[PDB]
RNA sequence: ACCAAAGCUAGCUCAACAACAAAUACAAAAAUACACCAAAAUAAAAUAAAACAUUCACCUAACAUUAAAGUAUAGGAGAUAGAAAUUUUUAUCCUGACGCUAUAGAGAUAGUACCGUAAGGGAAAGAUGAAAGAAUAAAAGUAAAAAAAAGCAAAGAUUACCCCUUCUACCUUUUGCAUAAUGGUUUAACCAGAAAAAAUCUAACAAAGAGAACUUUAGCUAGAUACCCCGAAACCAGACGAGCUACCCAUGAGCAGUUUAAAAGAACCAACUCAUCUAUGUGGCAAAAUAGUGAGAAGACUUGUAGGUAGAGGUGAAAAGCCUAACGAGCCUGGUGAUAGCUGGUUGUCCGAGAAAGAAUUUUAGUUCAACCUUAAAAAUACCCCAAAAACCCUAAAUUCCA
RNA sequence: ACAAACUCCUAGCCCAAUACCGGACUAAUCUAUUGAAACAUAGAAGCAAUAAUGUUAAUAUGAGUAACAAGAAGCCUUUCUCCUCGCACACGCUUACAUCAGUAACUAAUAAUAUACUGAUAAUUAACAACCAAUAAACCAAAACAACACUAAAACGUUUAUUAAUUACAUUGUUAACCCAACACAGGAGUGCACCAAGGAAAGAUUAAAAGAAGUAAAAGGAACUCGGCAAACACAAACCCCGCCUG
RNA sequence: ACUUCCAAUCAGUGAAAUUAACCUUCCCGUGAAGAGGCGGGAAUAAAAAAAUAAGACGAGAAGACCCUAUGGAGCUUUAAUUA
């Protein structure tokens, strides 16, 4: 089937300016209490999840160094340490990762 | 090419006579030859119109279209020039006055088909224009009430003449 | 000596002058414009002829309504107004019907009178009596 | 507001006048070893003759110019072709332009990109300023500014956009088109009537007129008035093509297993070759494919490199097959603005007057005569038309002809 | 009564039309004199496009539609999950190859980043391969694991004689992800060894409508379907005809 | 019945034939003889997305059929002229 006539710009304005083809205004946007950036109500904060992600990457690098090869992985629970910290007895007998950065405020001691 | 919009920042006004209304700052900004198409860019431009700059930034930020990152940078640039190069107190005081897309120049290429037929494929470019004005966003127009309509109707019944009659 | 047409701009402008208020693509493209403009002028001149019958229709209706109000139909009213030797336009008559209702009821009374005079004259079956409104004046 | 728009130059027309050095024909761009060299035979047809066979200017040569003359002649005596005898001509110097401005003018900024194996085809484009060793907002298409019962999209109008009321898009083509006949998305730039025999009109001089040759019983001499554009299939000459495919000639190379005394135009079944049948695909993944399924598979077998035969021909286990993604006869450049009684197109305004088919015709899709008609002129009667009058057996409406 | 282009009335510049044929004016150029800002008398012409499936350039509509692509997770090259036209040479392509750098936009039919875009710089090294004598004379005697044969009668040189510059090192090919199909084409491509030791990803993200494509399974029945048992089958077998003899 | 490619929604990039203008209904008449446009009636806020193919004598190819050009060509012979 081939179109029988060129459509007028009028008909096209009608079709493609329809309230359905318009982008809806998202009403669930808020600010995150920490960094004060924008985030959607049901989703994690992007900027927070970033610093979390970076730190996870680095701790995984150092614990990649503590492991000798590809298939070799620890049977103990792991506990990560920061400058100035010494292991509690609850946490001893476990694999320990030592890090230069003083323990970040959002990551707790527990 | 035509450059006009950019030059709309070069107008210098006569100084203010005493106690008149302070004419609010107008800032113009454009971005030429974006790799986006004109028609897609239009929807973004339509979305943010009339919004305060913070709401516009909010909307754009979470939107999916690849035009969103583009119009975002353009609004940030606009805001920075609004406080720096012109003088605007209170940088959140801006609202979007006019937002629009024009078509840029296009690239032309071959598109092969089958049985040795070819279509002519046009690589699309577009410009994005935005005018910001310092002040609180203008009020959105409320849908006509029955008290409005009845007033129109009466005003019309009362505008009649006896025609061809004198 | 090669010659080109330099002034083509004003040639087009002269036919687009008339094309501005049309809907769609006729108000831009010179073809569509030319045709729709010729159409427009033809109907212009036909309308000149029509509008005289339209206005006269309008008038006759208004005279009919005004006549109906006083309980007399249109043909009766007109004929009898004529048989009284009163020559009035239907334009002038319809205008009297609207802006001078008193005078117009005077007219309708006249016509009705003249008509009853007619019935009485023709049914009476004698040649002698001239109803006061049945006399016919020759001008001097 | 975008996209766009504007310059005046590069150069063209037409006419007068008259970086070596080395390397190269080995498979050009490779210093160097035994050969050979070198060659020539009418131009044809398209087309005119309304067909087509004899015939058809120009197309090779120089001979020019004014005449003799479109004359003598030559011609299916048709179409058309066409002399000479004899006559005329003062020097150079004195260059330019009622020639084009970037869709023009050269094809050209180029024979380059690119397209072809090859002969061969063959483009597009530039724009500020003294200085960049200073940084108009006017085409279509869109945006600013989605859309509210109804109907060729307008017009008459209205206080008022609609609402009312009135109207079968435009060309072409036909007896007749709203037609559901053809054409066109829209904008810009380009894109189609040329001739002077006879005639009419305006002037010169006139028994003559023309700046030579001629014509003259009012004529001569001068001016002015005139006749399109795009399309075949074809045909003829000369080139270039066998890296595809047809068939050969060289020189190479493959064919495992299984069965059988066997390499036997034998079996079975891979690689390899074909293309049966179905479904997908149909501007595809592909200008012939993919998936399944099939035939053959030591032979008239497949396949590599390199030669050969060329269009009035080649090749053919004849399908009128194939000969470079159209073969009842290749492709290219010439002839070539081939020729179309056949379509299709043909551009400002306004006024006068205005046509319907009797003949012949390879004629009936066309022409050429008559009749009607248009534009000028000269004149005298024109239509209408009462008696009277026009055939012999019967024969209506009515004709013909005239004050 | 209402109803026309008919006919009155009031004013005029005072009565329709295709083919063809007469008239009057004028748009835009250029040239003669005037004119000076748009000019008016003449003379001239490439002298006026709403229509040729017109030509070129540019824009729309169909349409943001058809269609296109990147296996997962991480510590960023490390494991996994799956499929198998792999490495050389010949021919042919010409820097597309290598390193570092840049990617707003150009190439990739998208991104990320880069063997394919841009710039700068580099690079394949001869023993392999190309180039590389003549003339006389003897020699009937196949390749086929070659004993010996077969019919279709089979490619290929040794040795003797006569002369052959005699002297380190000549010259040239050496990359690649590649070539012929307009494409960074589900296609066409010779040979030697390989079946992986080598190569590679069928899904951009979802959702699980119809209709289409491909595949799997099916109660009872088993050709009742339809031109035909075509396609498909847990079948794979038999028989009869016509036409050609047969492989081709 | 169920899987996979398509599929529909989100994000990139982005073609094709076609198109007088369309503000683009139905019925029965009419009409160049089969109407969305004419006549007489009906019906009728406005726009999207998804489907189906009855119509638009739908789209593609200036019909390969037929006939007509004082158009072509190939083939065959006792066509007519003949190297
Ligand atoms: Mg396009
Ligand atoms: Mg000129
Ligand atoms: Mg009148
Ligand atoms: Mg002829
Ligand atoms: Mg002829
Ligand atoms: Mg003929
Ligand atoms: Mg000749
Ligand atoms: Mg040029
Ligand atoms: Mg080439
Ligand atoms: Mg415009
Ligand atoms: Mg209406
Ligand atoms: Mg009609
Ligand atoms: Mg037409
Ligand atoms: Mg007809
Ligand atoms: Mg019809
Ligand atoms: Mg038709
Ligand atoms: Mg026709
Ligand atoms: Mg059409
Ligand atoms: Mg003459
Ligand atoms: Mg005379
Ligand atoms: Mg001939
Ligand atoms: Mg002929
Ligand atoms: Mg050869
Ligand atoms: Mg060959
Ligand atoms: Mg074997
Ligand atoms: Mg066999
Ligand atoms: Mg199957
Ligand atoms: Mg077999
Ligand atoms: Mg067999
Ligand atoms: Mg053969
Ligand atoms: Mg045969
Ligand atoms: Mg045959
Ligand atoms: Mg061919
Ligand atoms: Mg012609
Ligand atoms: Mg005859
Ligand atoms: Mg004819
Ligand atoms: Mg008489
Ligand atoms: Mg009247
Ligand atoms: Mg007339
Ligand atoms: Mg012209
Ligand atoms: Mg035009
Ligand atoms: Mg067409
Ligand atoms: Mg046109
Ligand atoms: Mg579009
Ligand atoms: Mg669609
Ligand atoms: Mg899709
Ligand atoms: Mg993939
Ligand atoms: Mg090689
Ligand atoms: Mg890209
Ligand atoms: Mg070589
Ligand atoms: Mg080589
Ligand atoms: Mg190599
Ligand atoms: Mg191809
Ligand atoms: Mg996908
Ligand atoms: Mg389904
Ligand atoms: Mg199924
Ligand atoms: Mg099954
Ligand atoms: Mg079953
Ligand atoms: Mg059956
Ligand atoms: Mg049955
Ligand atoms: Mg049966
Ligand atoms: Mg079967
Ligand atoms: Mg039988
Ligand atoms: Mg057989
Ligand atoms: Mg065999
Ligand atoms: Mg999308
Ligand atoms: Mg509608
Ligand atoms: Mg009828
Ligand atoms: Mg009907
Ligand atoms: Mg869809
Ligand atoms: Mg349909
Ligand atoms: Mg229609
Ligand atoms: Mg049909
Ligand atoms: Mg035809
Ligand atoms: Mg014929
Ligand atoms: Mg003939
Ligand atoms: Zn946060």
């Amino acid at each position: 089937a081939a179109p029988k006539n060129r459509r007028s710009i009028e008909v096209n304005r009608c079709r493609r300016r329809n309230p359905q083809k318009l982008i809806k205004v998202k009403n669930n946007i808020d600010v995150c209490p920490e960094c004060g950036h924008l985030k959607q109500k049901h989703i994690l904060c992007g900027y927070c999840y970033e610093k979390v992600r970076k730190e996870t990457a680095e701790i995984r690098r150092q614990m990649g160094k503590q492991e000798g090869g590809p298939f070799r992985a620890p049977t103990t629970e792991t506990v990560v340490l920061y400058s100035g910290e010494t292991p509690s007895e609850q946490d001893q007998g476990k694999r320990i990762i030592e890090r230069e950065r003083k323990r970040p405020s959002w990551f707790t001691q527990n | 090419i035509s450059r006009k919009w950019e030059k709309k920042n070069k107008i210098v006004y006569p100084p203010q006579l005493p106690g008149e209304p302070r004419r609010p700052a107008e800032i113009y900004h454009c971005r030429r030859q974006i790799k986006y198409s004109k028609d897609k860019m239009w929807y973004l431009a339509k979305l943010i119109r009339g919004m305060s700059i913070d709401q516009a930034l909010a909307q754009l930020e979470f939107s999916d279209k690849k035009g969103a990152q583009i119009i975002k940078e353009v609004l940030l640039e606009a805001q920075d020039m609004a406080v720096r190069d012109h003088n605007v107190e209170f940088r959140s005081n801006l609202y979007v006055a006019e937002s629009t897309s024009g078509r840029g120049q296009y690239l032309k290429r071959i598109r092969y088909h089958g049985r040795g037929r070819f279509g002519i494929m046009e690589k699309v470019f577009c410009h994005y224009f935005v005018k910001l004005v310092e002040g609180p966003p203008p009020p959105r127009e409320a849908p006509k009430t029955a008290v409005a309509h009845a007033r129109e109707y009466i005003q019309e019944l009362r505008n009649r003449t006896i025609t061809h009659a004198l | 000596l090669r010659s080109r047409v330099t002034d083509r701009y004003w040639r087009v402008q002269e036919v687009l002058k008339h094309a501005r208020h049309f809907r769609g693509r006729k108000n831009r493209c010179y073809r569509l414009a030319v045709r729709a403009v010729t159409r427009a002028f033809v109907k212009c001149t036909r309308a000149r002829r029509l509008k005289k019958r339209s206005l006269r229709t309008l008038w006759i209706n208004r005279i009919t309504a005004a006549s109906q109000e006083h309980g007399l139909k249109y043909p009766a009213f007109i004929i009898n107004l004529i048989k009284c030797q009163v020559e009035l336009n239907r334009k002038v008559l319809a205008d009297l019907a609207i802006y001078e209702p008193k005078t117009f009821k005077s007219l309708a009374a006249l016509a009705k009178r003249r008509r009853e005079e007619g019935f009485a004259a023709a049914l009476g079956d004698g040649k002698e009596p001239d109803g006061i409104f049945s006399r016919v004046v020759q001008h001097r």
